[PDB]
């Protein structure tokens, strides 16, 4: 792929078969061209050092990259684990955000701040759906600009599709299951998602400076889910031991 | 009694008196760096010494020498300032002078031929600024020093895990500064082997391969056992002592005197038998030496072979062969079990080689495995391998080290190795195996030594002036010698290719941490371990991650970072200092016989172990008698007491331990040491804030963190202040510090709103006034995070600890409402967008200002160019800089086109592509920046940019005459008193008129004439200095290839403070903002005064930082003072009543050394001090000489307050008291920039990767979130089973089923098509395209 | 002779 | 250290003792960032073994269980019955201390009310039905795992245990990372001593001989049960026999800290077999008062 | 494979020794294949000698000169039409690798922040879905035929 500004920025596979192709291509010339055996034994010998570096580079004396000094990356080494998969075992994900977390005492066990500017960017095409079947605007591109301007209406819109929607906080080094519960937002104005008292013992989170994504489940099978499963009043006795886990703190 | 002094005069606590001045803070970069870039007259450490390194290159073999001659560096062609604002770096080229001489074919070797080639320019090496930091590409980047271990010899045990079976085997080691490695070392057979990290030989064969025959390896090592058979029995001779712990085997007499009986001990009366009887040559049987071998090798005189070779066994057949052979003197080697172990003998019988030849040999196929060897391939690999100056330097410290190691009389040698150095070392290896000896540590601060930058930069000069050695050593060879100068043969990109890459790109050239006056000290002071040469984050384990004894004013063991590589930072202490070789030192108080002097003695980490330091708190009355009969000191690494007749020496001050960032915490040792550890850390980290202020407790070094560093403008000469102004300073100096002739004036220029490397803002204020006397070393300008000279990192608010109603509930905090009316926490932050104007191959891109199909709304602030007026407030998706992209080959879908005819637009001809600001970002436009490439034309916006600040360095070129000849004319003309009465003669001619009358010949007309020579010299030069200036304002520059014109565009937000933003006090307590409540529900005490801040009690119990405890008292009480000063100047009382009361304030203690007032100006003073003084009377608390609990209680009976430190608060709302009361003080709060605007984020849609397509973010819109597999074994141990099918399908990866996963979401309808991911498609065909198949059986 | 040398540069050169 | 720090923190510390309360901090930071690199590979091999785990069936019909008893560390007792059987199917039906008392049934879960009623009375050991020896196909019965949950009903077929059980293990460990001179063997209660799996009786002297390791010191309660367990090690005097009570903290069998002597079984002769002179033992010398 | 040739095309009786007729065959060969076949994008073998002959000329004004030259200065020292040469310059860089570890070597690489844009945004596919349905009506409003030519036209 060309990166911006005239230069190129290849992979590192085009060395491996680039020189698959040139040490194979020149070991047909010399056989047509009759050379002695002493010479077409160094290029036997010289082509499959090329062929078991481009398949697991590394067995042999690992054939550096050229322009740098680091080796290249063979195709045992995109399969071969980086603590991972290269399929799901990673999974960056679409609808969702991130911010920091502050106390907001005020709340229910069952839901969670959630500002007006991650409520109306997580929630965008939920809410173009609202502006044509409710008949405000025309098409789809003419609400995209009343999302953009934020008129009076868009967050009387806002605030009817996050009726019943829960959405899923999840902290960091998620450790037991505890570590992701939904919650049914309520919108604040600020930047921060707060957070119940009772629920942080849970998450083992202090508010100084910990940061909570938060998620949110699309179809309607995904929110009788975080409805019935993993909302957090169904979550009170933690499942290592049965006593409780929403004791308070 | 300086003017800085005496404005604000600190209350300082203290006792112990201070007899050394803390350095200048930036000692290690500074110096480091004037030895790099010096003319040296001798072969020391310099850029000099990396030229006799390698020059003379004499020919190969063609007897033609280039030789060198001197170096010179050019001044460069940019400033500073100017290298920031182009993008490129300000180095300074490097001239060397070279004579190239030809010698004789075959006459006599005289300078035949020679030619002095005139400065072969070899590559430029960057400059250090005036504060440590170089500009490598317009941003400043700092060189941190390094930790790596010294070059040696370390005899080390690795005892334990040795076999898993204890006998631990004392290995040793020679680490070279450059070279090959050679290491020794024993195995659980009791066999010594050499081994840089290759298969491991018998030890003995690196003996042989140094030309040693068996009989010497076994004369150098062992001791010689004398033998004779003088007719009968074979009498052995005898020392007394060699019987030592031997069981006895036979009956010991001599004399006619039985000592002992076979099969006991030995005792010492029987060694004093022998030593006072003299028992010299005993008779013993001849079987006891049926297991001796013996030393040298015997033949027969009169057969001619030979019987008995070294290491050999003696038994009865050659006790019987040698006998009638014609030999008595035999001899053997004495091997004692536990004090001369027989361990060369052994790795004798090992030995597979016999000679030299036969032994290079055997090191060869192990350097060199499969190749063949050769006589004359063999002896040249082992022969370069430690011997050879030009593969292999020791060091000047290596060969220190060396000889300090082994016991040896000099110091200094030669740096390759040899043959006394390679055994020296085998000795020494055995007798640790034998007992006497002891193994070294590696952690050990004497082992470990410091690079700083002039070490670094020449050892990556060197290897860049090596490759072109290699150049010029092959063109002096092949072609002639009559035409090539030393010019054609040097090349300037490999030489410019190593000091280039080290300084732009390492582990150690990283950008400056500049958001302070004390972020920037405290990362030039950095001593990291990392880098080229030394541990990893990873496999260092915690053997060096440890805080060692010789730390002990060396290095701070309270300042290290917190995350993954703890322990390989270690900010370097206060007083700390690197030796002459790269050893850290500290200063010591040379004590005499009883008391205590006055002299320093800078002590080494080993000179440091034999001698007993005192403490740095121990009495002294007046006279340096310790008054205590014993004291506490260290000795070996421990402390003790000791009588007072016993101390060599005693600490300076008892700050030496701490860094320079750990002393500006007040009660430092009323912390756990943990809670210390991130209170030094979240303290280089805050924000310079709008206004800032001053602590009301410190620690006394602020005067030294924010001059020390750059951002203050200090004065350079005393005199008096001309002109102040917000952007200038003239100081007019005082005579007796002006030089003679032509001197003049100092004038200062400030650096108003800038931008940082964090993107805050950085600018200068004037804190000085018209008349006022400014002295060498004052402060006229503060800078960001600095008043007066002091440094305030933030404000100091009113805070009380209690629980209110749960906003406080974990580490978060309450923050008032009139903390954010008042405006003390808002910071300036200023960014920078670039708009680049490319070339692409449909047609070169414009900067219309007609942007295709955009509302006139948008286009109102763009001017006719197309750039942004200079002062207008921009907002989230405003339009900075208009540009459009060229763009044909329409193709439009059916019924794009049918929607065409019907309405006949016009087709769009080019795409839009402006420049716009970012989401959520809205400030003022305070700057533009237009670059053109030299060969297209300027635009109407570019090109009055070009005239508006061509205007400011004419006139700024002159306003440097017509001010400053303010003080030259004005000077000479109130000089010209003399030398004839020219008074209103002076003034009814012209003073440009004067080169027709003048002075007599004495000192008036002496700067007369001296202002002669500087009439032309101001005149053309100035001239001269403009044509020249004039030329980088019209002139092109220089951009990319390909780039056509850049558009830079600063913004300047200014961001408030609201809940989610992070505040932290200095001791380790954080926290973040919960809410803002109004002004009438904070607590409010009697006199109706809110709160400004409250806290949680909660977290001092757990955590023990109870500094902040004492710090909220000793708050309170400097500001009783601050109201009782407010109260008594502002009825205007007397300046009788208020100078007394401020005398009463300053004393206040037990036994301080304040010396202060009533030395003070009548009325000047006095009330210019106590107006500083009402906000609050600063005091001072220095780190471990703290101020005791006790002079606290006195403070607070001078504002009339509760003693006891806690008020009762009333609550705000309901109007009711608080039971049991409450804690308020003041403390000192700092702001982290963790600022909540650039955590948040979102996304519902974006830009997806190029292989795998998940998300991730380049435009505006970053990645989501990342669903680990931690965050999926939490969907699995629900039933999510709905919930994770669409988060790892629908969300993130399938193509075709995230698109109508889209379309049925508008469209009112929740449900899923899921498909199949691509990251899993992308698996098949890397697994296919090993030779491996793999499918999908359908059914 | 043949002592495991794998690098096809000093196969190559004895 | 010999010398310690003896101030406190509303008190001072000097230079010389702040810089030694240092390794005891630099040390803790530096195993709280490795026990979460070590804990965060230990949860995840764990969760790749029991990956595959699902309750899958309602019944298997396996009588095999494992046998429950509070463990008990030597003079204390460390975990109830209580705590280790609640919420756990019955293996087979228990009874009173009265045989054909049939008072738990047949296999049912042992909720609060089977729990407390085990207390009524004084039952000593349950078998209750463990996961281990479950006779289910690629899978567990619901009825082998248990009970315990978020929620308190019987585990629903179709849910996860085998995720669920290697988080419970990972969870903690990223937290917790890590006179006495018990001669006389010291019962902080008063119950009658009954030992069993013994080969040994009293000697002349009123002392039974130790034989070998096999011999534990059981404390019978009041009820029929147990609450301390011990060991007898050589030269192991005793004071009673069994059954017969003792006082809480009186010497039954005991042996010196410094002194585990050669007891003496019978009397008689020693003849020299190995021990003789240089074969296996040197002779040395003393008179008759046997030193 | 030069040498080869050397030896094929040698002829000794011109009276020259071998080592001065095979050094260059093998020297030749040993750089045309330098400019053939070791860049990524394959640049010709007499763009190769232009370059090569830019810096050759780059050089000596470096060492003359002092600082360094200009665009507009080597259109002297060479003989180029000052356009071409801003033509060859751009043409010598190669492409990096997608594994370079970015700034401070944080724990990801440079491929993971190149998107792609062969994808379009599922709102312009979200329109284009919706023209179908507008124009399936403002057409269904007209007569038979007269929509006809419309849907043919
Ligand atoms: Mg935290
Ligand atoms: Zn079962």
């Amino acid at each position: 792929v060309p990166l911006d500004g005239g230069r190129f920025a290849t992979s590192d596979l085009n060395d491996l078969y680039r020189r698959v192709i040139n040490r194979n291509n020149r070991l047909k010339r010399l056989l047509d061209l009759a050379a002695p055996d002493i010479i077409v034994r160094n290029e036997k010998r010289m082509l499959q050092e090329a062929v078991d570096a481009l398949l697991d580079n590394g067995r042999r004396g690992r054939a550096i990259t050229g322009s740098n000094k680091r080796p290249l990356k063979s195709l045992a080494d995109m399969i071969k684990g980086k603590q991972g998969r290269f399929r799901q075992n990673g999974k960056r994900v679409d609808y969702s955000g991130r911010s920091v977390i502050t106390v907001g005492p005020y709340l229910r066990l069952h839901q969670c701040g959630l500002p007006k500017k991650m409520a109306l960017e997580l929630f965008k095409p939920f809410i173009y759906g609202k502006l044509e079947l409710r008949g405000l605007a025309t098409t789809i591109k003419a609400a995209k600009k009343m999302v953009e301007r934020e008129e009076a209406v868009v967050w009387d819109i806002l605030d009817e599709v996050i009726r019943e929607h829960p959405v899923l906080l999840n902290r960091a080094p998620t450790l037991h299951r505890l570590g992701i519960q939904a919650f049914e937002p309520v919108l604040i104005e600020g930047k921060a998602i707060q957070l119940h008292p009772l629920v942080c013992a849970a998450y083992n989170a202090d508010f100084d400076g910990d940061q909570m994504a938060v998620h949110v489940p699309l179809t309607l099978e995904a929110q009788l889910e975080a409805r019935a499963l993993m909302m957090s009043t169904n979550n009170i006795l933690s499942p290592a031991n049965g006593e409780p886990i929403i004791v308070p703190s | 009694y300086s003017y800085t002094e005496k404005k604000r005069i600190r209350k300082d606590f203290g006792k112990r008196p201070q007899v050394l001045d803390v350095p200048y803070l930036l000692s290690i970069q500074l110096d480091s760096f004037q030895k790099f870039i010096e003319q040296d007259p001798e072969g020391q450490y310099g850029l000099e010494a990396a030229f006799r390194s390698v020059f003379p290159i004499q020919s190969y073999s063609g007897n033609s020498e280039l030789q060198y001659v001197s170096y010179r560096l050019g001044e460069p062609v940019f400033d500073v300032q100017e290298c920031q604002i182009r993008g490129v770096t300000y180095s300074a080229p490097l001239r060397v002078k070279l004579r190239l001489v030809i010698y004789e074919r075959e006459a006599p070797e005289g300078t035949v031929k020679d030619i002095k080639e005139q400065e072969v320019y070899m590559g430029e090496i960057p400059l250090m600024t005036d504060n440590g930091t170089f500009v490598i590409n317009g941003t400043e980047r700092v060189i941190v020093s390094q930790l790596h271990r010294s070059p040696g010899v370390f005899f080390d045990s690795d005892k334990g895990k040795t076999h898993s079976s204890g006998k631990v085997l004392y290995n040793a080691r020679i680490i070279p500064y450059r070279g090959s490695w050679l290491d020794f070392e024993f195995d659980p057979k009791d066999n010594l082997f050499v081994r840089d990290r290759r298969r491991k030989l018998p030890a003995t064969i690196i003996l042989r391969a140094l030309n040693y025959t068996t009989e010497q390896i076994l004369d150098l090592f062992f001791e010689k056992v004398i033998f004779e058979i003088r007719d009968n029995k074979l009498q052995m001779e005898l020392v007394p002592e060699r019987l030592r712990g031997e069981t006895a085997s036979f009956d010991i007499e001599a004399n006619g005197k039985v000592y002992v009986e076979k099969g006991r001990r030995i005792t010492a009366r029987h060694i004093r038998q022998l030593e006072k009887d003299d028992v010299k040559l005993i008779e013993v049987p001849v079987e006891y030496i049926a297991g001796k071998v013996v030393a040298k090798d015997y033949i027969d005189e009169s057969t001619g072979e030979l019987i008995c070779a070294a290491n050999m066994e003696l038994s009865l057949d050659l006790l019987a062969k040698l006998s009638q052979s014609g030999h008595k003197r035999i001899e053997t080697l004495f091997t004692n079990d536990l004090d001369h172990g027989p361990y060369i003998s052994e790795t004798l019988r090992v030995d597979p080689t016999n000679d030299r030849l036969s032994a290079l040999v055997e090191i060869y196929r192990m350097m060199r495995p499969g190749e063949p060897p050769t006589r004359e391939a063999a002896e040249s690999l082992f022969e370069n391998l430690f011997f050879s100056e030009d593969r292999y330097d020791l060091s000047a410290v290596g060969r220190m080290k060396f000889n300090r190691s082994l016991l040896r009389e000099e110091i200094e040698g030669s740096g390759i190795l040899s043959k006394d150095d390679i055994i020296d070392v085998m000795k020494k290896l055995i007798d640790i195996r034998n007992g006497k000896g002891e193994v070294d540590d590696i952690d050990h601060l004497g082992n470990r030594r410091i690079r700083s930058v002039g070490e670094m930069a020449e050892n990556q000069f060197r290897v860049g002036l090596v490759r072109v050695e290699r150049a010029v050593k092959e063109r002096l060879s092949l072609g002639d010698l009559d035409t090539l100068m030393p010019q054609d043969m040097i090349n300037a990109k490999p030489i410019s290719a190593a000091v280039k890459e080290f300084f732009g790109s390492s582990q150690l050239s990283q950008f400056m941490v500049q958001n302070n006056p004390l972020s920037e000290i405290t990362h030039k002071r950095r001593i990291s371990a990392l880098g080229p040469g030394g541990l990893t984050r990873e496999r260092a384990g915690f053997e060096v991650r440890d805080v060692h004894p010789t730390h002990y004013g060396r290095v701070c063991p309270i300042e290290t970072p917190e995350g993954p590589n703890i322990g390989l930072i270690n900010s370097l202490s206060v007083y700390a200092q690197t030796n002459e070789y790269g050893f850290l030192e500290t200063p010591y108080r040379k004590v005499t016989d009883g008391v205590v002097t006055d002299e320093i003695h800078y002590l080494s980490a080993i000179e440091e172990g034999n001698y007993v330091i005192a403490q740095a708190n121990s009495n002294l009355d007046e006279e340096g008698h310790f008054v205590e009969d014993l004291v506490t000191c260290r000795s070996k690494g421990e402390s003790s007491l000791f009588s007072r007749d016993q101390v060599d020496y005693m600490d300076v001050s008892t700050q030496q331990v701490v860094s320079v960032g750990a002393s500006l915490i007040p009660f430092l040792e009323h912390d756990d040491a943990n809670r210390a550890l991130m209170g030094a850390n979240m303290q280089r980290q805050a924000v310079p804030t709008l206004r800032a202020d001053k602590p009301l407790v410190g620690t006394g070094m602020e005067r030294a963190v924010a001059v020390d560093s750059g951002v203050t403008a200090v004065a350079k000469r005393g005199g008096v202040v001309q002109y102040v102004d917000a952007s200038r300073i003239v100081i007019k100096v005082n005579e007796d510090e002006m030089y003679p002739g032509e001197a003049g004036i100092d004038i200062y220029n400030l650096t108003k709103y800038t931008r940082s490397n964090q993107n805050t803002c950085i600018n200068q204020m004037p804190c000085v006034s018209l008349g006022e006397p400014v002295e060498r070393g004052d402060v006229l300008a503060d800078g960001p995070s600095t008043d007066l000279g002091e440094l305030a990192l933030g404000q100091n608010m009113r805070v009380a600890f209690m629980p209110w109603n749960g906003y406080n509930f974990e580490d978060s905090i309450l923050v008032s409402e009139r903390v954010v009316q008042e405006d003390r926490f808002t910071t300036i932050h200023i960014q920078e967008l670039a708009c680049v104007s490319r070339d692409t191959k449909l047609g070169p891109e414009e900067i219309t200002a007609d942007i295709p199909n955009v509302g006139e709304a948008a286009l109102s602030k763009l001017d006719e160019s197309g750039i942004v007026y200079i002062g207008a407030e921009v907002t989230g998706g405003d339009i900075l800089v208009g540009k459009v992209t060229p763009k044909g080959e329409t193709q439009l879908t059916p019924e794009e086109k049918l929607l065409r005819a019907i309405f006949g637009e016009k087709a769009s001809d080019v795409k839009d592509s402006s420049l716009r600001v970012p989401n959520g970002v809205s400030g003022t436009v305070i700057d533009v920046q237009v670059f053109t490439r030299d060969g297209v034309e300027k635009d109407k916006r570019a090109l009055e940019i070009e005239e508006m600040q061509l205007k400011q360095a004419k006139k700024d070129l002159s306003e440097e005459l017509q001010i400053l000849e303010a003080g030259l004319f004005s000077r000479i003309r109130a000089v010209l008193v003399a030398g004839g009465v020219e008074a209103e003669k002076l003034d009814k001619l012209p003073r440009d008129r004067w080169l027709e009358l003048g002075l007599t010949d004495e000192e008036k007309q002496n700067q007369l004439e001296q202002l002669a020579e500087q009439y032309d010299e101001l005149k053309h030069e100035f001239e001269k200095k403009l044509e020249a200036k004039r030329r980088k304002i019209t002139q092109g520059d220089d951009l990319a290839p390909g780039v056509l014109k850049i558009v830079k565009v600063y913004l300047a937000v200014k961001r408030r403070i609201q809940p989610g933003d992070k505040m932290a006090g200095r001791h380790g307590n954080k926290g973040v903002i919960s809410k803002i409540n109004p002004i009438e529900d904070m607590p409010y005490d009697e006199n109706g005064t809110p709160v400004d801040i409250v806290l949680n009690p909660l977290g001092v119990p757990s955590r023990m930082n109870i500094g902040q405890i004492l710090e909220t008292h000793l708050g309170m009480a400097a500001k009783g003072i601050g109201d009782k000063i407010n109260a008594m100047l502002k009825q205007q009382q007397e300046v009788a009543k208020l100078r007394e009361f401020i005398q009463r304030a300053y004393d206040l203690g037990a036994d301080v050394r304040q010396k202060v007032d009533l030395s003070t100006f009548s009325d000047e003073e006095v009330m210019r001090l106590a107006e500083n003084l009402r906000k609050g009377m600063p005091i001072a608390t220095p780190v471990f000489d703290g101020a005791k609990e006790a002079e606290i209680k006195e403070l607070l009976k001078l504002g009339d307050l509760p003693t006891s430190g806690q008020i009762r608060l009333y609550d705000g709302r309901t109007g009711e008291q608080f039971e049991r009361p409450v804690t308020v003080g003041y403390m000192y709060m700092l702001k982290l920039n963790h600022l909540v605007d650039d955590k948040m984020h979102a996304r519902s849609t974006g830009s997806y990767s190029l292989v795998t397509q998940q998300p991730l973010g380049g435009k505006a819109q970053f990645g989501g979130q990342r669903f680990g597999e931690m965050e999926v074994w939490a969907l699995e141990a629900y039933g999510a089973a709905y919930t994770l099918q669409e988060m790892l399908t629908v969300k993130s990866d399938d193509v075709n089923g995230r698109t109508k996963m889209y379309k049925n979401i508008v469209d009112g309808n929740h449900q899923m098509e899921p498909g199949m991911p691509e990251s899993f498609n992308v698996l098949l065909k890397e697994i296919r395209s090993l030779g491996i198949n793999i499918e999908l059986e359908d059914e | 002779e043949i002592g495991r040398t794998t690098d096809p540069v000093r196969m190559y050169m004895r | 250290i010999e010398t310690p720090i003896t101030a406190n923190f509303r008190e001072g510390l000097n230079v010389l003792q702040y810089f030694i309360s240092t390794h005891g901090a630099r040390k803790g930071l530096a195993d709280t960032a490795l026990k979460t690199a070590n804990s965060g590979y230990l949860t995840r091999r764990l969760v790749d073994v029991a990956q595959d785990l699902v309750v899958t069936e309602d019944d298997c019909g396996t009588h095999e269980g494992i046998m429950m008893t509070p463990v008990i560390e030597g003079g204390d007792v460390k975990e109830p019955l209580r705590d280790r059987v609640l919420g756990r199917v019955t293996a087979e039906d228990v009874l009173k201390p009265g045989t054909a008392d049939i008072l738990v049934p047949r296999n049912t879960l042992l909720h609060e009310q089977w729990c407390d009623l085990l207390e009524e009375n004084s039952v000593d050991a349950v078998k209750v039905r463990s996961v281990v020896s479950c006779d289910t196909d690629f899978g567990v019965c619901a009825h082998c795992y248990g009970r315990d949950l978020a929620r308190g009903h019987i585990i629903n077929k179709g849910e996860a245990i085998g995720v669920i059980a290697a988080q419970s293990i990972g969870e903690p460990g990223t937290q917790l990372t890590m006179a006495a001179a018990e001669s006389s063997i010291q019962v902080k209660n008063k119950g009658s001593i009954k030992l069993s799996n013994v080969k040994s009786v009293v000697n002349s002297s009123g002392k039974l001989v130790i034989t070998s390791r096999n011999t534990e010191l059981k404390l019978i309660d009041e009820f029929g049960r147990t609450k301390e367990s011990y060991k007898v090690p050589y030269g192991a005097v005793l004071a009673k026999g069994d059954g017969e009570q003792v006082a809480g903290g009186e010497t039954v069998a005991n042996w010196d800290p410094h002194t585990m002597p050669v007891i003496t079984e019978v009397s008689g002769f020693v003849r020299f077999t190995d021990m003789i002179d240089g074969q296996t033992i040197t002779r040395q010398t003393d008179e008759l008062t046997g030193l | 494979i030069g040498l080869m040739k050397a030896v094929d095309k040698f002829e000794y009786r011109r009276g020259y020794k071998f080592s001065t007729y095979a050094t260059w065959w093998i020297r030749q060969a040993i750089t045309r294949s330098i400019a053939d076949q070791a860049r990524t994008i394959r640049i010709p073998v007499h763009m190769i000698e232009t370059i090569n002959k830019l810096n050759r000329i780059s050089r000596q004004m470096l060492q003359e000169m002092g600082r360094e030259p200009t665009p507009e200065e080597l259109a002297e020292r060479m003989l180029m039409p000052e356009d071409k040469i801003r033509k060859v310059l751009k043409i010598a860089k190669e492409p990096i690798s997608m594994e370079t570890p970015i700034g401070d070597d944080e724990d990801s690489h440079l491929g993971d922040f190149i998107e792609d844009t062969t994808l379009e945004l599922p709102l312009d596919s979200a329109t284009t879905e919706s023209l179908r349905a507008a124009t399936h009506d403002v057409l269904a409003g007209l007569t038979a035929r007269e929509a006809k030519v419309l849907r043919m036209r």
